[PDB]
RNA sequence: GGAGGGGAGUGAAAGAGUACCUGAAACCGUGCGCUUACAAUCCGUCAGAGCCCUCGACGUGUCGUGGGGUGAUGGCGUGCCU
RNA sequence: UCAAACUCCGUGAUAGCUGGUUCUCCCCGAAAUGCAUUUAGGUGCAGCGUCGCAUGUUUCUUGCCGGAGGUAGAGCUACUGG
RNA sequence: GGGGAUAAGCUCCGUGCGUCGAGAGGGAAACAGCCCAGAUCGCCGGCUAAGGCCCCUAAGCGUGUGCUAAGUGGAAAAGGAU
RNA sequence: UUGUGCGCCGAUAAUGUAGCGGGGCUCAAGCACACCGCCGAAGCCGCGGCAGCCAACGUGUUGGCUGGGUAGGGGAGCGUCCUGCAUCCGGUGAAGCCGCCGAGUGAUCGAGUGGUGGAGGGUGUGGGAGUGAGAAUGCAGGCAUGAGUAGCGAUUAGGCAAGU
């Protein structure tokens, strides 16, 4: 029985072309270029999903450092004091507190200062 | 007043009435759950001592079990002919906070 | 989710920094930090949330070593043999502002946003500035001890 | 010399947009009573009835 | 002038008019929404301001376990096959 | 069209050479070494992969014990040479 | 270790040596073979390796004792130098 | 004089700074030795989803290890056509095509719907394949870039008035 290849190819062509909407130039019209761009786009998405956590952590660290320096304390000393004090709030909510509730961040800075050792450079 | 609640290896800043998506929990919709607290900020004074945090908990009701966005994975390497298609829909629960 | 500035959230303040007896690198780094907006808790690399910076006493900048007569500021016109070199000494004696401008500009991103941030830096060789109507806040370069 | 590459849609359309015709300027005229538009270059000719006007 | 077309008719249908069943893709237009003339872009991906549309609730506009379109701006990023 | 014309047929000539060979996922996963070759860009066997059957730690690492070298070093009226 | 002029980003052998080949991620500005480390998928959680903490660029214009005047740092020899 | 830690000339090519990645730094942001923090990967941990092997007890749950991968080996499946058998849908509108809203671990799916269309299709279980193209300076048809660009084919030459 002779079989025509229309439907089987048209299915995947429709899916690939629909997935490539919004692209510029040939990448949104022609199936081959759209498929190449789909490969690249999905690889980029997979890599960026992994890198997004680090990107957001870097942004939170920047905001926390800015807020802490506004309270006359460095980010690293503040983190060490917070770890010593036992407060387990992560950097995401720390940055949220810094942006939204400066009083809570000031209180946390105070408790971190309290928890820090007397001479940070001592061999202890 | 609001508190930072730990659940599913993560922490969320919530108050009374907030709806927050949370990693899957073995609870039927409409039930109630109690979760630990990483920090309580009531008005001005901030509760941060470990034992004070242990003495308090956040009670929330499970709204529904849902699924996250569909994620398409197509691993690929040039000059190789190696492809690997894969999909994933993370399971989630929707929690409405009742009080602290 | 993480906070993101909206249209009306950004606010600017004016800082005036005196450059009399200041190491050029230190002053330029402080000015770049102020312009970038890195000192605000609401910082976001997407947005230009920096602050307007005024620099006076530009001609009084301090340059250590022998960099006054051995450091060159190069520029090429594009024509053959169009390279021009001037030491920091003649550049300061001729265009006192340009030294601080180049120093600060070299320290901030070379993106389009960096070009936009450059619009918020005004330097003056004299001891006074015409921006008194904005009532700038004096700024002192301090170090947070750890 | 031959083109090394196929021109993209943007460049082709941008250069193609410069091939256009300008609209001639028309002024009115009164011939045989009825008013009609005639280019100012042909004003005198129309007034002397040297231009066929449909 | 014709070609062609607009009414009027025949037809169940003229989105069946002897260029005629169904009418895809490439390619070429028209209208609307967003964006673009200080900008070095394997042209995408992750964040993302703004504008427009849409689904609910409460008032007269403002949020939400919302969804869409376009996306200024930042990070990353050396087409496919042999 | 000529260092042996053109057409059909043998004919779907033959090329250790070149190019191409189309849907998906799960598990394991190499080699570029030896011998031989009218042999070196090919191939046969061996080595390494996988599947099934059989056999069970026989594999591997560490400690201890029993063994043979003639390397590094060193040495020379202990030999032979410079 | 041999050949070559112990010159080659030269060539030929040995190595329960490594990596790439067949290997993503971080670092060395970029950079198959170097360094850290072997990616089952998701997270807007945490601790670290190599490498780093003045700005670009995340984190120290960190603390203590000394040296450097050469921008040495941020290329190189015989040799010369109160 | 003796050795040391740093330095100094030696030092030196042809597009443009060019032998810190850039700015800049000796008020070290340089070097040596000590000390204290932090950043830092798809590494490890936390929560959740899947799969392979094995073990335990059960009449499929739990638990432990494992899950980069070309040549290649094995296993399991998606889609298309024609058919035996059994059922279901269809001029109250099948196929085909264009969308919306969704779904699956993948090939993909929608007896969910909106438009167009006008006569055949779906499902289960078997049987057989001309059964899946992105590339062979691949073939046929249609159409783009170059581009409204080159050219409009000699060395004689056309003009005016009238007419159709």
């Amino acid at each position: 029985a002779r079989v025509k290849r229309a439907l089987n190819a048209q299915k995947k062509r429709r899916t690939v072309l629909k997935a490539s909407k919004g692209y510029r130039g040939q990448r949104s019209r022609l199936y081959r270029k759209a498929k190449e761009q789909q490969l690249h786009s999905l690889t980029y998405a997979y890599r960026d999903r992994r890198a997004r956590k680090g990107e957001f952590r870097k942004l939170w660290i920047s905001r926390i450092n800015a807020a802490a320096r506004a309270n006359d304390i460095t980010y690293n000393r503040l983190i060490q004091g917070l770890k010593a004090a036992g407060v387990e709030v992560d950097r995401k909510n720390l940055a949220e507190l810094a942006v939204s509730d400066p009083a809570a961040f000031t209180a946390l800075v105070d408790v971190a200062r309290a928890a820090l050792p007397e001479d940070v450079n001592a061999p202890s | 007043t609001y508190a930072i609640v730990k659940t599913g290896g993560k922490q969320y800043k919530v108050a009374a009435g907030d709806v927050v998506k949370v990693e899957k929990l073995d609870s039927e919709p409409g039930a109630s759950v109690s979760l630990p607290v990483a920090l309580v900020v009531d008005g001005a004074n901030v509760t941060s001592k470990a034992d004070d945090l242990a003495k308090v908990a956040v009670t929330a009701e499970v709204l529904e079990h849902t699924k996250g966005p569909k994620i398409r994975i197509h691993k690929f390497k040039n000059k190789t002919g190696y492809h690997k298609r894969q999909g994933h829909r993370q399971q989630l629960t929707v929690l409405k906070v009742t009080g602290i | 989710p993480t906070y993101t500035p909206k249209a009306g959230d950004t606010t600017r303040s004016w800082y005036v920094i005196d450059a009399s007896d200041v190491v050029l690198g230190r002053l330029a780094s402080a000015a770049a930090t102020l312009l970038r907006g890195k000192h605000k808790p609401t910082f976001t690399p997407n947005v230009d949330g920096g602050d307007f910076v005024i620099v006076i006493n530009a001609d009084k900048i301090a340059v250590s070593g022998d960099k006054l007569t051995k450091k060159f500021a190069y520029r090429h016109s594009g024509y053959p043999g169009g390279l021009r070199k001037r030491t920091i000494g003649e550049l300061l004696e001729k265009h006192p502002t340009r030294v601080v401008e180049n120093a600060i500009i070299g320290m901030l991103p070379h993106n389009k946003l960096g070009r936009q941030i450059q619009k918020k830096l005004k330097v003056y060789a004299g001891p006074d500035h015409p921006h008194a109507a904005q009532q700038p806040i004096p700024f002192e370069i301090k170090q947070v001890a750890q | 010399a031959v083109p090394k590459r196929r021109m993209s849609r943007a460049n082709t359309r941008s250069r193609r947009a410069q091939w256009k015709a300008e609209a001639p300027g028309l002024v009115t005229v009164s011939v045989a009573g009825q008013q009609r538009k005639v280019p100012r270059r042909l004003l005198k000719a129309a007034r002397l009835g040297l231009v066929d006007l449909d």
